C-alpha cells in the first residue's frame, strides 16, 4: 500500500546517518520539526513506553506501531463536528478565530503557540476573523 | 405536566439506576435525556440543551436525580413564580421519599467543562494526526 | 457516615482560598499554602460545610456576614452551594438574604485577594465565583 511507502519516506526523512535507528536526539529534532519542545525526560518516556527491544532506537516495525497508535482515531468519528458545535455559541457554522485560539490554548491538551498559529492560518482562509469549522473538518479528515 | 410524567420519570430512573444508587454517569445522560417520554424528553442532539442547564456533577462525573428532574421540568415550566415554590415543595417530597443519607454528596464540577474538554482533546488529537500526515508528505519528496 | 471531599478552592478573582491558623481567611498566589486545602462536607442536599484543614477551623458565618473561623459546629456553618451559568460554583448563606430583595449573601473575594462582606458579594459577580480543584474523596462523621 501507499501507507507503508509513506512510512519508508518518513524513515527516510529521519535517518540522517542512515543507521536504521532513531535516537533520543533524533526524536528531539523531529518533535521540534513538528513544533513541539520536548524535554529529555519526555523523550525517554516516549521511547520507554514504545520500546520493545529497548535498543534506544526505533526500527521500521516500532515506527509502525507508534504511528499506528497516533493515527488511529479514538474519539474521532468525523462527528468531531459535534466537538466544534460545543464551542459554536450561536450555531452559525462560524467561530471567531480569537475564541478558537483561546479555547485551544487554555483547554484540554493545550496546543503550543506554533501549533495554534498554523491551525489558525489553515482555518481562516479569507482572514475575516470568522472560521467555517465544517470546511475545516473536511480538510482535516482528508 | 402531570403525575404521569413523574411516575414515568421514576420508571426510567429504575432502568438507569437498577441499584437505586441515586446517581448516573454523565456520558449516558444524553441517552437518558433522549430516553424519556414527551414533554420531559430532550431528543438528540440534546447536548446544547444539556449544557445550558444548571447541572452539577459530583465525583466522579456523576449526576443526581433531583437536579436532572428539576432542570428537565424547569425547561418546560419556564421561570417562576409559583412553579419555584412548588419546585422546593416537590424537592422536599423527594428528600423525604428517599431512603438513607449516603446519597448526599457535594458538588465538584459540571457538564460544559467536561464536554468542552472532550471536544478540545478530540480536535487536538485530529490536528496532531494531520501534522503527522503532512510531515510524511514532506518525506515522500524526497 | 458522610461522603465528602477534600479540595482547593480557586477564586475566579485569581487566588487560592487560604484559611490561616490565626483564623484569617484570604486569597493567595501560593500553590503550596497547606492552608489552602479544605474539607467539603454535604451536611444536606446541596448544603455544604467547609473546613480549613491546617487549622481544623470551620469556615462559619456569624450574624453580620463575616466569615470568621469557628471550632464548634453551628448551623451558621451551613452553605447552600449552587452553580452559576453551569460554569462556576458559589456558596451562599442559609441565613442571609437581602431580606427584602431576597438576594443572598455569598462567599466572595475582591480583586486584591481580600475577603468581602456577605451583602457586597453578588452571585453574578466574579467575587462569588469559585472553581473546586479536588484532591480526593473522603468519608466523614
Ligand atoms: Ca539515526
Ligand atoms: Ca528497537
Ligand atoms: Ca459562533
Ligand atoms: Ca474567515
Amino acid at each position: 500500500e501507499e501507507q507503508i511507502a509513506e512510512f519508508k519516506e518518513a524513515f527516510s526523512l529521519f535517518d540522517k546517518d542512515g543507521d536504521g535507528t532513531i535516537t533520543t536526539k533524533e526524536l528531539g529534532t523531529v518533535m521540534r520539526s513538528l513544533g513541539q519542545n520536548p524535554t529529555e525526560a519526555e523523550l525517554q518516556d516516549m521511547i520507554n513506553e514504545v520500546d520493545a527491544d529497548g535498543n534506544g532506537t526505533i526500527d521500521f516495525p516500532e515506527f509502525l506501531t507508534m504511528m499506528a497508535r497516533k493515527m488511529k482515531d479514538t474519539d474521532s468519528e468525523e462527528e468531531i463536528r459535534e466537538a466544534f458545535r460545543v464551542f459554536d455559541k450561536d450555531g452559525n457554522g462560524y467561530i471567531s478565530a480569537a475564541e478558537l485560539r483561546h479555547v485551544m490554548t487554555n483547554l484540554g491538551e493545550k496546543l503550543t503557540d506554533e501549533e495554534v498559529d498554523e491551525m489558525i492560518r489553515e482555518a481562516d482562509i479569507d482572514g475575516d476573523g470568522q472560521v467555517n469549522y465544517e470546511e475545516f473538518v473536511q480538510m482535516m479528515t482528508a | 405536566l402531570s403525575e404521569d410524567d413523574f411516575d414515568m420519570f421514576y420508571e426510567i430512573w429504575e432502568k438507569f439506576d437498577p441499584e437505586a444508587t441515586q446517581f448516573i454517569e454523565y456520558s449516558v445522560l444524553s441517552d437518558f435525556a433522549d430516553a424519556l417520554s414527551e414533554p420531559l424528553r430532550i431528543a438528540k442532539p440534546n447536548q446544547i440543551s444539556l449544557i445550558n442547564m444548571d447541572l452539577p456533577m459530583v465525583s466522579g462525573d456523576r449526576i443526581h436525580c433531583m437536579d436532572i428532574l428539576f432542570a428537565f421540568t424547569k425547561r418546560v415550566l419556564g421561570e417562576s413564580g409559583e412553579m419555584d415554590a412548588l419546585k422546593i415543595q416537590m424537592e422536599e417530597k423527594f428528600m423525604a421519599a428517599n431512603p438513607s443519607k449516603i446519597s448526599y454528596e457535594p458538588i465538584t464540577t459540571t457538564l460544559r467543562r467536561k464536554h468542552e474538554e472532550v471536544s478540545a482533546m478530540v480536535i487536538q488529537r485530529a490536528f496532531r494526526r494531520h501534522l503527522l500526515q503532512r510531515s510524511l508528505k514532506h518525506a515522500s519528496f524526497l | 457516615q458522610l461522603k465528602g471531599i477534600v479540595t482547593r478552592l480557586f477564586s475566579q478573582q485569581g487566588y487560592f482560598l487560604q484559611m490561616h491558623p490565626d483564623g484569617t481567611i484570604d486569597g493567595t498566589k501560593d500553590e503550596n499554602s497547606d492552608y489552602t486545602l479544605f474539607n467539603l462536607i454535604p451536611v444536606g442536599l446541596r448544603v455544604v460545610a467547609i473546613q480549613g484543614v491546617k487549622a481544623s477551623l470551620y469556615v462559619a458565618m456569624n450574624g453580620e456576614g463575616y466569615l470568621y473561623s469557628s471550632d464548634v459546629f453551628t448551623p451558621e456553618c451551613k452553605f447552600k452551594e449552587s452553580v452559576f451559568e453551569n460554569y462556576y460554583v458559589i456558596y451562599s448563606s442559609t441565613l442571609y438574604r437581602q431580606q427584602e430583595s431576597g438576594r443572598a449573601w455569598f462567599l466572595g473575594l475582591n480583586k486584591e485577594g481580600q475577603i468581602m462582606k456577605g451583602n457586597r458579594v453578588k452571585k453574578t459577580k466574579p467575587s462569588s465565583h469559585f472553581v473546586p480543584k479536588p484532591i480526593e474523596v473522603c468519608m466523614y462523621r
